[PDB]
DNA sequence: CCGAGCAGCATACATTACTTGTGAGCGGATAAC
DNA sequence: GTTATCCGCTCACAATGCCACACGCGCTGCTCGG
């Protein structure tokens, strides 16, 4: 239920980063789709953001967080991989 | 793929390079065989394949030959899209001209080789010859020669002197010159010679040549010598239903150019019958000329359709041109349009979509949600279903823009409102609803009104539009503060109706246990809908900063006014209620409610507002009757009173009792009097005729007509037009203006008579032609606007300067007609504003004055405060945040980004279409202050004024400034300084034809060259018989006085010139001529003595005059320094005039028009910037003089007059921007280390970083004197240039920006508008950092 | 009336203009002031790009957008390059700048 | 012998046509040494 | 007389946006053709 944006606006003390934010987070939640933390209500990915944003458990930093813990996630995993081959080869 | 743009001349070699092959035949399709003939104007083998990945002879047919060139006809065989392309070259068989560097002023080959544009011309078309390299005959090497002349030479010289005509003789001519050599010879030789004028032009001509050898291009490049024809696909023969192919005239220009070039080469080869071929190039030059542009030289018109042929510049400029016809403003192809009826029902953000329209519009959505529940497997299947609207698609359509936003624009949007964000709603018909608020936003009637819908497609556009152009976010106009979204009618009507007082209606004087209660006793009608009773009501309230008390009071009200307030959200105390809310009450409690309760229940109390009012106004059934409007009992009177007395009035006249003039003055005044006598009456019995009563006898109230019911509550229509309804429809205007004598004494309820509506046409008809040619007019303005400001983001979030203006409420003379607060509410002040007791800041130096500091400041009530403008803000190609202080539209400081520029030139540019096409009184008390006063006391007690620049002021009580007129030289003062005096007194009176010579010293005065019959003409007052003196000036009389000059020596009371009390310099009075003087020779002298007494647009095309600061009709005349005045020699073009400084020199001798009236004497030390002769101050004067502060404050005080004229009010930041932008442009004073040249243009940014960086080391800089432009000027002399190219010329920007070579970075909002990647303004803003600190390191 | 997809105007890869020829409506000079006094950078950006020209980059879209992603890949407007080719074909020489 | 394409044609001439409003370069009159 | 100065003369250059509809779009006597 989204008709207002000034609370999100209040979060994030500026409509453009607040838009540029939220649609990150939207393309998270949209294309390889990470579950939606606050538990949506059968709407679009966007409201959804904004919620989100609004409740105040997304933001900038919070974002890039958590894309570099899954960078670090990912690197662990598929390091370990490369070495199994790696033993796997010799 | 880039960040940049460079533009400059095509060398030969470039243009071969571009093509891939050489056109030859002019003939382009066969029509028994519909195939490109080989080697034309579509050749296959040159530009590309038809068909695609297909040999035009047919061999190969398969991707497995993608690249290969067949052999039976050439071609390569790969994508059709290639001839999109690839472009062609034309070998010319001669040399030719650029039509363009020759014939856009200033001729860039002109300036380029110092010869007269016409002789250059002469030379082009074979007409004339050229002596090139000045051999040992006395011919110069840019001499010309016509026919004799050179036979003769040609007789006298065989060789040695080389003569040639023609394009090719200016190619040579070109280059053979050095370009280096010839720049450092003037270079050297503008430090030589004068005067300006020849260094003018001289500066000109070696910025040229610096801009030309600084870039890479060559000057025989400008005269073309192998043509690039544009690619085919972009001027397609379209065919027709048959084999009729509508030519498109570019293709008509190129078969002409090819034929000459094929037929003069044919000649060429045929022994060249010399004067043929001569004739045959000029030819060929013309029609090239015509193809590069058939402006110029006649015209090249089509065969029998009398109308010229779109050349390539055509194709280029004007509103057909690729720039505002493709580029800037391009069309859509995933949206739809209807027509808009109301929906009262959707919520403020909803708005209605028909079916058909969102199924056609979501259609791609639509195919993905049905591939995605599975319903039709492949994208063909879908289409099917969608074709068939099984009873699915329904409810998978309503699912995909369950959320999903909308964008609905209206046609002319003239601001930033013209578009907004809905959520849409399925309906069914066609139309499209849309919310009655908005659509009064919008400024859409419902008079079939069309309106186009857009679908924001991707993911950041959706919540773009969810998050700013959403109906819940724009409820402030961006020009005023104001809140946009204000009921306009049919709920005022009916909110009114709810909230009145009937004195005696059914359930009077009862008790209600609340709200609730009143509703369902009214709904089970016991009650009426308005009678006072005793409620209980619980107003809610915040006693600290986030809680909400409840006092639960006993108020006398009404039961309508009860069961409104079931509707405010737990905020507001009742008092916003109890009245009789009209609209204007409506307003401010909308106002106060988006005030104290926040936004969110605003939205939602304004939409329970609109629904209950349309509610109780249907209940209401309010109608109008012809029995509703009623007629006064006296107009019959008083119209046969008032006729009587015109009568009367006639009869004098034709008695010979008054003049015809006056008679008419005195005819339309008791007109205008009866007609308001009559407009009182009928206001007065029809505002009251309810009397009512109450338990006996009567009783009065306001009335509960109809109409006035419809107008006291301000829902439509103004009492002005009400008495022009019902009473008298008073006088009218003829077509000229002047007024009619006998008035439309009719009413429109009555009957009007033939002559009474022809003259009402008369006035009708001028309305509808100004509103016709206004709108046109007001869309050029607003366009000139948007692109001189189209650049301004707010970058910087602190400019960190000191600089502001001095902000102070407007006084006309008359009543404040702005007080401070709303002039500085909500801008940041430059200057820490302390209160009138010093040593105590009441503001910090930068606090950004929100509506409590004015309140503060109303409270110490300060007279002006210093305001950090934006036309002083000191950001690099930007403006800073603080500097333009409070977002308007919001309520905090503007965040980085907003384009401050265009809104301004939107907030501008909106009301365009409302726009049109000798005592002193006193009113309040208070001191009596007189600024830039030098006067002397007469002999009677009095002050009587000797100076220009003389201000008189009233004071009040408070120190503040009320009152301010302006007393001109020689007027009488009643009071002194510091008199406490009434109003009305006059305190100041003047003949306006008198400029006395008064004296400031006095005693006896004696005469130097005051004779009769010569220099004055003597004449008896044959009234009273006394010896008055005619005194001309030389100018005046015959040239028998032009050497003969009057003097008034104000000598002592013996005959000997004494001082001036104060001074060592004695008053020798001089004369301006037709002085008439009383005072004989030797008479005594009065300090202030008259020694003799001598006589003397309105709407947008105001303010369009205004922007472009174009010098006035005989402007004001300022003085350019300070010191004493004195004339010279007559008729020196213009009169002389010096004005010797204290202590400087006055090289000037400024020339004056003689003719037109001279304000200042000769004996007067006349400061700069004081008026020489009156009239409007031309703002370049004004600048000049004045620095930038002065015209910045004249501007807006005049175009804000000239707004507040029509009531419509426009906040002055948007306006300060603009001005800020036209005076962008610098001039440089000296030369320093910088390498600017003295009379160089440059860019007051530019120059301002250049003297930092110099300052950074130990150099000079250099000092500079702000220009200001015409906003179209100003607006072509931009730096970047593709802006000012599709602007407004687009054929010499493109012309200079590339014979200089000005690579266009873009950095800006409608260069990446034409390229087509973000705009550093949105979101787009913080893309552009992101990229400038990291794609540029 | 309204457009989802269609014909396209050959000379510039526009959407045609008219109900009869199933154009779409046309976004004009005043529209785009508008759209840019609002922050509304992406949305015109989508506007100008994606949505009429770029037919590789809206077909990529739509392409995209019934897969149930609504990011767009934007590029150069093809009225652009048709602009490029017009100076061109003039004597001025107008380039791309290499960065 | 006329039907079907073509190449360069202000139809050869006097076509033509009140004010539009503004800036800007330009050529003949003008002040001065 | 000349050199710079200035004032009337003539020409370039702009004229709101959309929408819709309608209509039309060389020719012609020389040239290729049987
Ligand atoms: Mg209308
Ligand atoms: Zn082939
Ligand atoms: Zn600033």
């Amino acid at each position: 239920a989204r008709v207002t944006v000034q609370d999100a606006v209040e979060k994030i003390g500026n409509r453009f980063d607040l838009v540029l934010v939220a649609a990150r987070r939207a393309r998270q939640m949209q294309v390889g789709g990470k579950d939606p933390l606050v538990p949506e209500e059968n709407d679009k990915t966007t409201v959804i953001a904004l919620r989100e944003i609004e409740e105040g458990l997304i933001n900038n930093q919070i974002l890039d967080v958590r894309e570099r813990q899954e960078q670090q996630e990912q690197e662990a995993a598929e390091l370990q991989a490369v070495t199994a081959i790696a033993e796997g080869r010799r | 793929e880039f960040d940049a743009i460079k533009i400059a001349l095509a060398s030969p070699d470039m243009i071969r390079s571009w093509s891939f092959g050489e056109v030859k035949k002019p003939e382009t399709i066969n029509y028994r065989t519909f195939k490109p003939e080989r080697d034309g104007l579509f050749c296959a083998r040159i530009f590309g394949p038809v068909k695609d990945y297909e040999c035009l002879c047919g061999k190969y047919k398969r991707l497995k030959h993608r690249g290969v060139i067949c052999e039976k006809c050439g071609v390569e065989v790969t994508q059709t899209k290639v001839r999109r392309e690839r472009m062609g070259h034309i070998e010319l068989a001669s040399p030719t001209a650029h039509i363009w560097f020759l014939k856009s002023l200033p001729s860039r080959i002109g300036l380029l080789l110092d010869m007269p544009l016409r002789d250059i011309e002469r030379v082009l078309y074979f007409e004339s010859y050229v002596v090139i390299e000045g051999g040992m005959t006395n011919l110069e090497r840019q001499q010309i020669l016509t026919e004799e002349q050179y036979l003769d030479a040609l007789e006298e010289f065989g060789d040695e002197f080389d003569a040639k005509m023609g394009a090719e003789a200016i190619q040579a001519l070109l280059k053979s010159m050095d370009l280096e050599q010839e720049c450092e010879q003037l270079r050297e030789e503008l430090n030589e010679t004068n005067s300006e004028t020849k260094r003018k032009k001289l500066t000109k001509r070696i910025k040229l040549l610096e801009a030309f050898v600084q870039s890479g291009n060559k000057p025989e490049w400008m005269i073309l010598t192998v043509l690039p024809v544009l690619p085919p696909d972009l001027r397609p023969l379209v065919p027709l239903d048959g084999g009729r192919f509508a030519t498109s005239d570019l293709n008509d220009l190129y078969r002409r150019v090819i034929n000459r070039n094929n037929r003069l080469k044919r000649l060429l080869d045929l022994a060249a019958p010399d004067i043929i071929v001569r004739n045959e190039k000029r030819m060929l030059q013309e029609a090239v000329d015509a193809l590069l542009d058939n402006g110029r030289r006649g015209r090249a018109i089509t065969g029998s359709n009398k109308r010229p042929l779109k050349s390539l510049a055509d194709m280029i400029k004007g509103k057909q041109g690729r720039f505002r016809q493709n580029l800037l403003g391009k069309r859509v192809d995933y949206s739809g349009r209807s027509v808009i009826t109301v929906g009262p029902y959707l919520r403020l953000h909803q708005c209605g979509l028909p079916k058909k329209m969102a199924l056609e519009l979501f259609k791609p959505f639509i195919y993905g949600k049905l591939e995605l529940r599975g319903l039709a497997t492949t994208i063909k299947a879908a289409k099917k279903m969608v074709e068939r609207e099984e009873a699915v698609v329904w409810d998978i359509l309503d699912e995909v823009i369950r959320e999903h936003p909308v964008l609905l624009n209206r046609a002319p949007t003239l601001h930033r409102l013209g578009i907004q964000a809905f959520e849409p709603v399925l309906i069914e018909g066609k139309a499209i609803q849309l919310h009655p608020l908005v659509c009064a936003a919008y400024n859409a009637d419902f008079d079939g009104d069309q309106m186009a819908v857009h679908v924001p497609l991707t993911l950041e556009a959706q919540l773009e539009a969810r998050a700013l152009m959403m109906s819940t976010n724009n409820i402030l106009s961006p020009a005023n503060g104001e809140p946009i979204i204000v009921p306009s009618q049919d709920v005022v009507l009916g909110l009114y109706y709810m909230t009145r007082d009937c004195v005696n209606a059914k359930g009077e004087g009862m008790v209600l246990t609340g709200p609730k209660e009143a509703e369902r006793l009214y709904r089970s009608g016991l009650a009426s809908l308005h009678a006072r009773v005793k409620v209980r009501i619980t107003e809610y309230e915040k006693d600290a900063n986030g809680e909400l008390v409840a006092k639960t009071s006993l108020k006398d009200t009404t039961v309508g006014r009860a069961i409104l307030w079931m509707i405010v959200p737990k905020g507001l105390p009742y008092s916003i209620v109890n009245q009789a809310l009209g609209k204007k009450a409506i307003s401010k409690m909308l106002n106060t409610c988006y005030r104290i309760l926040g936004l969110k229940p605003t939205v939602i109390f304004a939409d329970q507002i609109m629904y209950t009012g349309f509610a109780y106004a249907a209940r209401s059934g309010a109608s109008v009757g012809i029995d509703d409007m009623v007629i006064p009992e006296k107009k019959h009177e008083i119209i046969s009173e008032a006729e009587a007395e015109v009568a009367e009035i006639q009869e004098q006249f034709q008695s010979g009792l008054v003049t015809a003039g006056e008679r008419y003055n005195k005819v339309i005044d008791i007109w205008a009097a009866a007609n308001d006598r009559v407009s009182k009456a009928m206001m007065d019995n029809l505002q009251t005729e309810t009397v009512i009563n109450r338990d006996g006898q009567e009783e009065k109230q306001v009335s509960f007509n109809s109409i006035y019911m419809m107008a006291d509550s301000g829902a439509r229509g103004s009492a002005a037009q009400i008495r022009q309804l019902a009473g008298m429809r008073g006088l009218m205007a003829k077509p000229d203006g002047s007024i009619i004598e006998t008035p439309i004494t009719a009413n429109f309820r009555e009957g009007l008579n033939v002559l009474q509506y022809f003259i009402s046409t008369h006035g009708a008809r001028k309305g509808l032609a100004d509103t016709a040619l206004k709108t046109a007019n007001s869309g050029y303005l607003t366009r000139r606007l948007v692109d001189v400001a189209q650049d301004l983001v707010v970058t910087e979030d602190d400019c960190g300067t000191h600089e502001g203006i001095m902000m102070t409420p407007v006084i006309e003379g008359g009543d404040v007609k702005e007080p401070l607060r709303d002039r500085v509410l909500g801008r940041v002040t430059a200057e820490d504003v302390l209160k009138p007791g010093t040593a105590d800041i009441l503001v910090p130096r930068n606090t950004l004055l929100h509506e409590q500091w004015c309140d503060l400041l109303e409270e110490n009530s300060v007279d002006a405060v210093k305001v950090r403008s934006v036309v002083s803000c000191d950001t690099d190609f930007g403006v800073c945040a603080h500097c333009y202080g409070r977002d308007l539209a919001r309520g905090h400081i503007i965040n980085k980004g907003e384009a401050i520029g265009v809104i301004a030139a939107q907030s501008i540019g909106e009301p365009g279409t409302q726009l049109t096409m000798s005592s002193i009184q006193v009113k309040n008390k208070g001191s009596i202050k007189l600024s830039n006063v030098k006067s002397v006391v007469n002999s009677s007690g009095k002050l009587v004024i000797t100076s220009r620049n003389t201000e008189l002021k009233l004071i009040d009580e408070f120190g503040r400034t009320k009152e301010s007129y302006k007393v001109p030289y020689g007027a009488v003062l009643a009071k002194g300084d510091g008199e406490q005096v009434a109003g009305g007194e006059t305190v100041a009176n003047w003949d306006p034809h008198t400029m006395p010579v008064i004296t400031e010293v006095s005693g006896f005065v004696r005469f130097t060259d005051m004779i009769d019959g010569q220099t004055i003409t003597r004449q008896t007052d044959e009234l009273t018989g006394l010896s008055s003196l005619v005194v001309l000036d030389s100018a005046e009389r015959t040239a028998g006085g032009k050497d003969l000059r009057p003097a008034l020596k104000i000598v002592d009371a013996q005959g000997n010139d004494v001082l001036i009390p104060g001074t060592d310099m004695p008053a020798q009075y001089f004369l301006p001529g037709k002085a008439i003087v009383q005072l004989e020779d030797g008479v005594q002298i009065s300090s202030g003595d008259t020694l003799a007494r001598i006589p003397q647009t309105g709407g947008l095309p105001r303010v369009a005059d205004l922007f472009e600061a174009r010098r006035p009709k005989e402007p004001a005349i300022l003085a350019e320094i300070s010191g004493i005045v004195s004339f010279g020699k007559e008729t020196k073009g213009k009169r002389r005039l010096v004005i010797t400084p204290v202590d400087g020199s006055d090289p000037y001798e400024e020339m004056i028009p003689k003719w037109r009236q001279l304000n200042v004497f000769e004996g007067e030390r006349v400061e700069r910037g004081d008026v020489i002769s009156d009239g409007p101050e031309a703002p370049h004067d004004i600048l000049r003089l004045r620095g930038v502060h002065a015209v910045t404050r004249y501007i807006v005080n005049e175009v804000q007059d000239v707004y507040r004229l029509q009531g419509v009010k426009i906040n002055d930041k948007h306006i300060e921007v603009i001005v800020r932008q036209m005076l962008r442009k610098a001039t440089i004073v000296n030369a320093g280390s910088s390498d600017f040249l003295e009379g160089e243009q440059v860019e007051y940014s530019r120059v301002k970083i250049a003297n930092r960086e110099l300052e950074a080391n130990g150099k000079v800089g250099a000092t500079y004197s702000r220009d200001l432009l015409g906003i179209t000027k100003a607006s072509l002399a931009t730096e970047s240039f593709i802006s000012a190219a599709s602007f407004q010329e687009t054929t010499r920007v493109l012309t200079e920006a590339a014979v200089a070579g000005k690579r266009d970075e873009l950095r800006g909002l409608k260069e990446n508008v034409i390229v087509g990647r973000l705009i550093p303004a949105g979101t787009g803003y913080a893309y552009h950092q992101d990229r400038m600190r990291r794609r540029a390191a | 009336h309204a457009r989802s997809t269609g014909s396209y105007s050959l000379v510039t890869q526009q959407p045609l203009g008219g109900k009869a020829q199933f154009g779409g409506q046309r976004f004009g000079e005043m529209e785009v002031w508008a759209l840019e006094a609002y922050g509304a950078a992406y949305t015109l950006q989508e506007m100008l790009t994606v949505k009429s020209d770029d037919v590789n980059g809206r077909t990529k879209m739509y392409k995209n957008i019934v897969d149930g992603n609504h990011q767009m890949e934007p590029g150069m407007p093809e009225s652009f390059n048709v602009l490029l080719k017009e100076i061109r074909s003039l004597g001025i020489n107008i380039e791309l700048e290499d960065e």
